[PDB]
RNA sequence: AGCUUGUAGUCCGUAAGGGAGACAACCCAGCCCGUGGUUAAGGUCCCCAAGUGUCGACUAAGUGUUAAUACUAAAGGGCGUCCCAAGCCCCAGACAGCUGGAAGGUUAAGCACUUCAAAGAGUGCAGCUCACCAGUCGAGGUU
RNA sequence: GCAGCUUGCUACCUCGAUGUCGGUUCUUUCCAUCCUGGCCGUGCAGCAGCGGCCAAGGGUGAGGUUGUUCGCCUAUUAAA
RNA sequence: GCUCAGGAAUAAGAGCUGAAUGCAUCUAAGCUCGAACUCUGACCUAAAAAGAGACCUCUUUAAGGAUUCCGGUAAAAGACC
């Protein structure tokens, strides 16, 4: 199964195009990297 | 160069493999106190090898209760007498004696190593240490205890060897009483170490002269065609190019055996008190027969026959409580057939 | 129009602050929280049911400084004065949790089928209820709470698998 | 062969090709593209170098190729001008043995480019302004010099 | 007798080895674990366990592990210790963790230049937690 | 895999022609190499009783012979010990051919098989009719 | 290329003393002997004579604490921080947060309008969500 | 751009000699990590991969040809 | 024959509190975890540690040491017991 909580604290998060670091869902710039582009993490 | 590896000959955490600066091994560091007030260590002497054939009791082993032969060590361990009684002041340098008190009565033959203390400050002694642990100057009290080796045949000396062995209690108050019931006293080994419980082992091992670095650090023998070129058992080579210095992490010859070693996890089989339980038809060989009260440790123990071992509850023992263990049979044929 | 870096925090009635050496103290009914708060050229104030906080200098990391402390001021006050409730909660795919709290440490049984409990560390005076599915964290300090929650979250992370597949652990649903 | 080879300008300028002997030509294809014709492009930006470096005509080609391609994915195919201003003048040689006789043969030409000498002339609507201007960034990244844009026309018609 | 709490660690090793070079006085310099080094606390770790595995075991150099010790290196440092001068300057200068039995009562002097608080940030670590990290029992 | 009784020297080395004593066709095998043995350096690869090794026979049928195959050593002139403290040793050395779980391809072995590699092993315990 | 080959000046070669940690030719300096004084280069927290010197800022990285140089890493990027200038919205109430709506439409199968301050041929995991008008603390925000 | 671990370029040192390849023996070092340890992403269901980050404590073997380095081949192996 | 850990501080990383930027944010301060690495812990050596140590005992023409002598648990000579 898949759960509601369990998905926003788990695939609710962005990821660095370089460093592959997790970061917030609104941050527009990796903390780690300081790349300017990030991707939501993948769920399918 | 592609690179072949090699585990390094020997190993440096022995280093420097000098002889060692006492006949009687030192510990640097004891275990923990978990439960009632007693000797942390014992010293014996070491009287040979034999075998047993004890059921297994081993919990989880293959050969859970089948048959086996377990080389054992009897070790001559008359009782011993805790001499003095000394304290430590703990502080950011380290500990220091702070005060010690011998006992009033000893035995003649302690003149061999040390001057006989009088039986002088007894009570006034005791009295300054109490005030001492009182005030909070003492951390620590360890006792002072000699064998005494008059009694054995096997061991051509009489002169008493002295070491500390600190006492295992919980509180500094508790260890201090229970030190004052046991100095001066003749305290046995039974009374120490039970029946089936590991210990540790350290003795000066077996002096084996100056020896080559491979039998020293276990190097190869020139191999083939350069085993008859002129260098069989030399090391290959002492260094590179640079740095311009032989290491010292280099194998070389020099004294090989007669260090300290520690040996741990080594069980107790038996507790004896007459020797012609163990002692074999003939004898031990160089040794004669025991005579004494003995204790059956399991396994090898480092240092040759006669040679004083110095016996402490263990330090990193992983195991449980063992139980007492089932000897069927303590081997007593000879030893020179 | 014109700034004020400074930044003042009213202290509610039956909460007693002071600000003895550089230590900041709360003390109110719902308990008592001592905390250390001292950076260099950040004076605090602490005068009469309200304490100000303020910068000799208006430069950028004075600025977060002031904003920092006034804020870490006023979750003590309300730690102090009404305290911290997070919520969070326990849901699994196909092995049922055992969990229960054993003194100041979370027991989380048979997570993922594994024989040994994982042990979740509790912060301060933090009272944590597992009641049923879902577990309640109160306390007085704000960032006790705050990593008690994330103890007992942390320390259910599933480490190998996928997590749109195996999604089994302790998530909060509510922040402090 | 790296650009870091043909970049630095301490020899002088190798152009006479009659005293010397078969020059690989550039490979750079155009130097006008967009909109050749309308002159009414009221904000006009041009990508300046502040260094003195020699650019290789492939260096040249690849910047207009990229400046190009997203001049033309942004502001469609007729909504911009861009000049590329400077030829490829110079011609460059290679050692191609040892030292001896190290008067190399031709391997390519390149431009000669002066301090703050504009590379790229950008002609766009106000509109199209960002994009052209983004572009141009694309460009000056495939040029071995350091690059800033300035604005050409309407400074007041942007900001 | 110099009272090495919340004093810059070479702020204080140069004051008072220009003490001990003006040839006098035997310096103790008690809680020498509570002397501040400036700097963040990562980088301060970093070097002082550079300088810690440094050397060769044979010739390398041994860098204490002590406070107290590491205090008397830093001093060492700023002398000329291989003279005679420098020598006379070490075997004046006393450097204890704590207060030693003997300096109980006694009158303590310390530097005003070489204060912590004349600092302006939080960035820094005490000698003893350098020395605590580094191994050391004190 | 799992522990034997009792201990087993590593008498025979990589190289070794080993009378393979089953009715696999196989009748000298040489060992190349041993299942679960890393070395180390210049050490040939050993085994004792109860090893699997990879073997390439060296006489035997014309379809058995230059394969690769998978044996166990069940015989072995260096004496091991059991666990009650006798040696036991055997007159030759001996391998069985198997597979990579260690059942023979053969169906009778001929002669002793010590009772370790029984066992360990224990599909070579009941295919093999006397064991020590 | 501490490569090779020229040209102008000055050096080492044949150049001390003082200073750059040491430095053939880098700076002061061209130098008979002794004494006194003051300066050159460079330095003044200690090693080391003289500044824990003054004023105004910057740096948080032990960056740096390296005039020239054979002895010193770039392109690219930074809502790291400190400044200057200019557009735009802005106490006729913006920016970022908190309340009612995204209602007429269209299924041109949205994700291969007469006219209302407030509703698209549409930003999002058919209800579930932004752009957008109303209120709100009440002052700077963004490029 | 870095490294200086391949080949070049050069001719600064050594021609009153710095014994010149490969192997073997033994010790050490760097990380740009093959395995072992910790993480992140996935077009990660699991198993098993793929890519990246931290990490130099330990391991990194036995053989056939060839003088070889390199490289191929064999069977093991956590990896060789 | 024996040959374990445990604990502390940490790297990448994962979080909590939290402003700059009223919100949000793992970072700018602060805090919690996080490795075969580091440290402690074990083990060997270590008063020639120039800050060259602490305590107790015995006794000052002694205490005691060495040699001669019989040896071996040690040993290249010395040393050691
Ligand atoms: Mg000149
Ligand atoms: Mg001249
Ligand atoms: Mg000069
Ligand atoms: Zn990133």
């Amino acid at each position: 199964a898949r759960f509601p909580e369990a998905e926003e604290r788990l695939l609710n998060k962005k990821i660095c195009m370089k460093c592959n670091a997790r970061n917030a869902i609104r941050a527009t710039r990796c903390r780690k990297c300081g790349y300017g582009t990030l991707r939501v993490k993948s769920k399918e | 160069m592609a690179s072949i590896h090699r585990p390094k000959r020997g190993s440096l955490a022995f280093s420097p493999r000098k002889r060692a600066k006492s006949h009687i091994p030192r510990f640097r560091a004891w275990p923990e106190a978990t439960g009632e007030p007693k000797l942390q260590s014992f010293a014996g002497y070491k009287v040979g090898m034999t075998h047993v054939i004890m059921v297994d009791d081993t919990k989880n082993s293959l050969t859970q209760g089948m048959e086996i032969s377990v080389p054992v060590t009897v070790i001559e361990t008359p009782a011993i007498r805790v001499a003095a009684i000394r304290a430590y002041a703990e502080d950011s340098t380290g500990e220091k004696a702070i005060a010690e008190v011998w006992a009033a009565d000893l035995d003649p033959e302690l003149k061999r190593r040390i001057p006989i203390p009088a039986a002088g400050n007894q009570a006034e002694a005791l009295e300054n240490i109490g005030k001492l642990i009182e005030e909070g100057r003492v951390s620590d009290v360890r006792a002072v205890i000699y064998t005494l080796p008059k009694s054995l045949t096997g061991v051509p000396k009489k002169v008493p060897d002295i070491m500390e062995s600190g006492i295992s209690a919980r509180d500094l108050g508790t260890k201090f009483e229970y030190s004052k019931t046991i100095l001066g006293t003749l305290v046995s080994v039974t009374d120490v170490f039970k029946n089936g419980t590991l210990v540790d082992t350290a003795a000066i091992t077996i002096g084996k002269g100056t020896q080559g670095p491979v039998k020293r650090w276990g190097i190869q023998l020139m191999k083939g065609k350069h085993s008859r070129q002129g260098s069989l058992r030399q090391v290959g080579t002492l260094g590179a190019f640079n740095p311009s210095r032989v290491s010292w992490r280099v194998p070389q010859m020099g004294q090989m055996g007669y260090h300290q070693r520690t040996e741990f996890n080594k069980r107790i089989l038996k507790i004896g008190s007459d020797g012609e339980e163990v002692t074999p038809e003939g004898g031990f060989i160089n040794y004669g027969l025991v005579r004494g009260d003995y204790i059956l440790i399991k396994g090898s123990v480092p240092g040759p026959s006669k040679r004083l071992i110095r016996l402490r509850d263990p330090i990193r023992a992983k195991k449980a409580d063992l139980g007492e263990p089932n000897i069927l049979y303590i081997s007593r044929e000879s030893k020179q057939g | 129009m014109v700034k004020e870096i400074a930044r003042t925090i009213e202290i509610p009635e039956g909460v007693s602050v002071s600000l003895a050496q550089d230590v900041f103290t709360a003390t109110g009914p719902k308990g008592t929280v001592e905390r250390k708060l001292w950076y260099p050229g950040i004076m605090i104030d602490v005068k009469d049911g309200e304490v100000v906080v303020d910068a000799e200098y208006a430069r950028k990391e004075q600025k977060a400084m002031v904003g920092t402390f006034a804020s870490h001021i006023r979750n003590l006050v309300k730690g102090v004065n009404e305290g911290f409730e997070c919520k969070m909660s326990i849901v699994y795919a196909h092995f049922p949790m055992q969990v229960k709290v054993d003194g100041k440490t979370l027991i989380i049984g048979n997570f993922l089928g594994e024989k040994k409990p994982r042990f979740a560390k509790i912060i301060g005076e933090t009272k944590v209820k597992v009641s049923g599915n879902d577990v309640t964290i109160t306390g007085i300090n704000k960032e006790d709470v705050g990593q008690t929650a994330a103890n007992i979250e942390q320390k259910t992370k599933i480490k190998r698998f996928d997590p749109r597949i195996f999604q089994d652990g302790i998530y909060i649903v509510q922040k402090a | 062969k790296p650009g870091s080879m043909y970049r630095n300008v301490r020899q002088r300028s190798f152009t006479r090709r009659k005293y010397m002997g078969g020059v690989p030509g550039s490979q750079v294809i155009h130097y006008d593209m967009g909109d050749k014709a309308n002159t009414s492009f009221p904000v006009k930006i041009s990508l300046i170098v502040e260094e003195k470096c020699q650019i290789r005509h492939t260096a040249l080609e690849a910047a207009r190729i990229t400046a190009n391609r997203h001049l033309v994915a942004d502001t469609g195919k007729m909504g911009f001008y861009m000049k590329l201003r400077v030829y490829p003048h110079e011609v460059i040689r290679e050692n191609k043995s040892g030292m001896r006789r190290a008067f190399g043969k031709n391997v390519g030409t390149a431009a000669r480019v002066k301090p703050m000498q504009k590379i790229f002339t950008v002609a766009v609507e106000k509109q199209n302004f960002k994009a052209a201007k983004e572009a141009l960034w694309h460009a000056g990244q495939k040029l071995p010099t350091p690059c800033r844009i300035v604005v050409d026309e309407g400074a007041e018609l942007v900001q | 007798v110099i009272d090495a709490k919340g004093l810059i660690l070479g702020r204080l090793a140069s004051s008072v080895a220009k003490q001990l070079l003006s040839g006098d006085e035997k310096v103790y310099i008690i809680n020498a674990e509570q002397a501040i080094i400036s700097g963040s606390r990562a980088a301060t770790l970093r070097e002082y366990r550079e300088t810690r595995e440094r050397g060769a075991t044979e010739f390398g150099p041994y860098f204490p592990k002590r406070p107290d010790r590491i205090l008397k290196r830093t001093i060492r440092g700023m002398l000329p210790y291989k003279r005679a001068r420098g020598r006379d300057a070490m075997s004046r200068l006393k450097v204890y963790v704590g207060v030693p039995y003997e300096l109980k009562g006694a009158e303590t002097v310390t530097i005003p230049d070489a204060d912590m608080r004349l600092l302006s940030s939080s960035r820094y670590v005490e000698l003893g937690e350098v020395s605590q990290k580094m191994g050391s029992k004190f | 895999m799992k522990g034997m009784r009792s201990n087993i020297p590593r008498a025979l080395n990589a190289g070794a022609q080993i009378a393979c004593v089953d009715n696999t066709g196989a009748k000298v095998v040489e060992i190349i190499s041993v299942k679960k043995y890393r070395g180390v350096k210049n050490r040939m690869p050993c085994a004792g009783i109860g090893d699997m090794c990879v073997v390439s026979v060296k006489k035997g049928t014309p379809e058995m012979r230059k394969q690769v195959l998978l044996a166990v050593v069940v015989r072995q002139k260096q004496e091991f010990r059991r666990p009650d403290g006798l040696h036991v040793s055997f007159e030759d050395n001996a391998m069985v051919i198997t597979d990579e779980e260690g059942i023979p391809k053969g169906t009778d072995i001929k002669g002793p098989v010590a009772r370790e590699v029984a066992e360990r092993f224990p599909k070579i315990g009941t295919t093999a009719s006397i064991i020590v």
